[PDB]
């Protein structure tokens, strides 16, 4: 478990699941909907992109999502 | 008849036992560690059923590897736990099928 | 001439040798490799009488555990690190097919073990025999034991091909499987697109028997399950019969379970499974239909590969001719609905 | 305690649960965030639509931590 | 007139019992509580000699400890359930003015554990002697022990007032013990706001001795803990001579630690603790500029609350009005920040 | 000088004793409970200090109670944990000092 320290922690690790596992771009692009544009700034900063689709490509990449205190 | 024991990464994880009403397999009352298949799961301890778990019968040798066992001792299928048992010391992964002598 | 190995042009330097110094150190770790085996087919390989024509042509075949004691490879009793598949005695040529059908999964881009073609030692001035040896999988850095299990006793399936209940029906398909794989594995668009192209090429190439023997659960990482490397991928279009008998080990689709629906393909003039069907796998195992249309355009891409890597091969003429059919025939289906 | 959330709609619920038990109310997040009270109740229903940022703001006032797993 | 627990005014039956039937179901949970003790102050607090002057009122003032048993409040040598605060010999009234700020505050929205005003058994013909009594925080619905600690033990400082070095400088603020809560209790904004109000208020009211033993962790939760309830909340205001000696038990800020620096309302025109001050320790808790400007109109808006309080308690007049005079000068003083 | 078993929860924790050098506080090997105090995490066993640790100095009285309790007793100035164990099972919270 790691604990997301800010957005743009998320988008670098989620980033870095991406590409251990061999996936580009465009391949997240046909299996999510989400522009390879809008999945650059995801995967850079995505405090402005919207939460369903940072939530939708943690899905696409095995990434578990939890809460704690 | 038969109380085999099953050996999981080189320490014995459990034992998988033969008799009257079937075959039995349980995990010692100790061992919490990785479970041998996905269709035993750790958390579980006692194993029964009328015929050889899934997992145990697919452990036993195909066609070919079968065949050259079965010529040295003459094996007619009539057994599958006395078959996985000549296959003991060569079986796939991690697991490890030995007597309890 | 072409690597034993690789499959690849030889250079000046390896030419006479058979095998390139790529290949050798791919295959062993070391560019110092004797792929000339020290021992002869008879020394090793017993003949024993066959059971009946009608078991799958696995069924046949001898294998031999071997590990590479200094640059030399020696045969052992039990626990190798490397399997030696001799050409069954009715079936010459399916260790140079067996290496060909793995070269290509390899240029596919598929997980599978480092593998080629080894000689034995030659009895007299006989032609050289080869055979398939491959790198165990349950072994990791220095031949240490890594635990894996087969999917049959994984899913508690008695028999491999699903042949389960009070008929000649089977009850698991290709569908099932893979749901079944979902739960079980890590569950992301890699492990779904490589899945879903290991059953297409089954296809494709004529593995008409990727039974659930032929699908690996490997406990690596910890706690989380994966896949197994591809394993056993072999063509069966050289041999008619055994082509004949199924066009993939298992059905398809979850509907066709117990015979009790037909895929689409199988109600259009084609008769058969064709892209629809393929279509519906994909949509059971959350592909996207853009994603799907992608990844099929990209088996058509991959033509000059797998024309190329069995063109390159070892196999006869012949059987190359019958797998190239097959294959010609199966990807021109894959436009259809 | 940890909590694998199921959907979008599972962490805006979860958050508005927290937010109950701690007796905060809609306008003292919105001077604290920023963000409208419209846009906190979008967030509190399924925070879909609502951007990344805003959710992790909202989680981070409420005393919840995000994690990430396989 | 008004109720010796909860402050409010008393009806026709209950005058002459002084009690509310509300307050002592509050303070005992039935309405049978009896608020007559029945000993007196001799017979269990012992006449102990004046130590130095420089010791704070707390330390002049006798603690018993009580144990409800049916009714009746009984006296234990040990782990009671309650704590009975009677006014020292020196200080008449402290009691009362206890009772006073701890009823503010439970009006203000602060956890606070139930208290209120008993008599002694009276010796002969004399008028009756009251007590402050509080139920102890740490024990839960039944009598069981809750774990607790106080802030001094927690934060490894040997005095309670931080000082802790080679001259007489106080070391440790309430910034510092508010940035060393947040990393051991649960952070949100809830636990932030309730804090800072904590703070002003001890200001506000005249409590220049909210020192680091009168902060506490209860342990509820079992792992992480939670800030401890109000207690120890009287106002100095009636003593000049104590509320002269410092405006806080602590420096506000923690670029005062030490005497390295004084706060920005210390080289103002008013030269002592004003608004912006408060402003600079919630902008250190985190808390946003428009929060805080809110929070301060919401402190503005309690000013009715804080009269009423003290006007309707059992604190001498003279008292009342030392307490009002330090209230309106401080509230006034939080409007001067930018 | 003296050694004292450390209560939490009406069960023994811990043990703190002092000497020569100091005082010095530590857990059982074999209690895996919580800390009696966020100063003692208790995945460190050991806890040494040349004078006694602040949380068992802020356990002893100060005012009132200390004086009413020092004019009856009359021990050492400096008797730290001497005056600790006296009022043991009279402590706040679920924390108990007594003799070993």
């Amino acid at each position: 478990l790691l604990t997301i320290e800010t957005p743009r922690h998320l988008g670098e690790q989620l980033n870095a699941r991406r590409k251990e596992l061999g996936i580009d771009l465009y391949t997240l692009e046909l299996q999510t909907g989400i522009s390879t544009s809008t999945l650059k700034r995801l995967f850079k900063d995505p405090e402005q992109v919207k939460f369903g689709s940072v939530f939708a490509v943690a899905n696409v990449l095995g990434v578990k999502l939890c809460i704690g205190e | 008849h038969r109380r085999v024991k099953v050996l999981l990464y080189g320490q014995v994880v459990g034992e998988l036992s033969q008799n009257d009403s079937g075959f039995l397999f349980q995990y010692a009352h100790d061992y919490h560690g990785p479970a041998i298949s996905i269709s035993l799961p750790v958390a579980q301890r006692q194993f029964p059923s009328e015929t050889l778990h899934p997992y145990f019968a697919s452990l036993a040798p195909e066609g070919w590897l079968r065949q050259r066992y079965s010529q040295i001792q003459h094996r007619d299928e009539n057994d599958l736990l006395g078959m996985l048992i000549d296959n003991g010391k060569n079986l796939l992964g991690a697991i490890q099928i030995l007597p309890w002598e | 001439a072409n690597c034993r190995i690789l499959l690849t042009p030889l250079n000046e330097r390896d030419e006479q040798r058979g095998y390139s110094t790529q290949g050798l150190k791919r295959l062993s770790g070391t560019a110092k490799l004797n792929p000339r085996l020290g021992f002869t087919r008879t020394q090793f390989v017993q003949e024993l009488p066959r059971q009946q024509k009608g078991m799958a042509i696995s069924g046949y075949q001898p294998k031999l555990q071997l590990v590479l004691d200094e640059g030399e490879f020696r045969v052992v009793d039990h626990q190798g690190n490397f399997i030696l598949k001799p050409s069954p005695a009715d079936f010459p040529g399916l260790a140079e097919n067996e290496h060909a059908t793995m070269t290509l999964m390899s240029r596919l881009g598929f997980d599978v073990p480092v593998h080629g073609l080894l000689s034995f030692a030659p009895q007299s001035e006989e032609e050289l025999e080869y055979a398939f040896v491959i790198r165990r999988y349950d072994r990791d850095n220095k031949g240490l034991p890594v635990h894996q299990e087969q999917l049959d006793g994984a899913m508690q399936i008695t028999d491999k091909y699903g042949k389960t209940g009070n008929d000649n029906e089977q009850y698991v398909s290709y569908e099932t499987l893979a749901r079944f794989l979902v739960a079980h594995v890590n569950d992301n668009i890699a492990f779904k697109i490589d899945l879903f192209r290991r059953i297409v090429y089954a296809w494709l190439l004529g593995n008409n028997d990727m039974h659930l023997r032929n699908f690996g659960l490997v406990y690596s990482d910890g706690l989380t399950p994966a896949l197994a490397p591809v394993y056993d991928f072999v063509s069966v279009a050289p041999y008619p019969e055994y082509f004949y008998s199924n066009y993939l080990a298992l059905p398809l689709l979850t509907r066709e379970e117990g015979g009790r629906e037909l895929a689409p393909g199988f109600h259009s003039d084609y008769g058969e499974y064709i892209g629809q069907d393929f279509l519906l796998l994909g949509e059971s195992m959350g592909l996207a239909p853009r994603l799907l249309e992608k990844l099929f355009q990209d088996i058509r891409k991959e033509n000059a590969i797998v024309m190329e890597t069995y063109e390159q091969s070892f196999m006869t003429q012949d059987h190359i001719q019958a797998v190239l059919q097959c294959y010609r025939h199966r990807l021109g289906l894959l436009h259809h609905h």
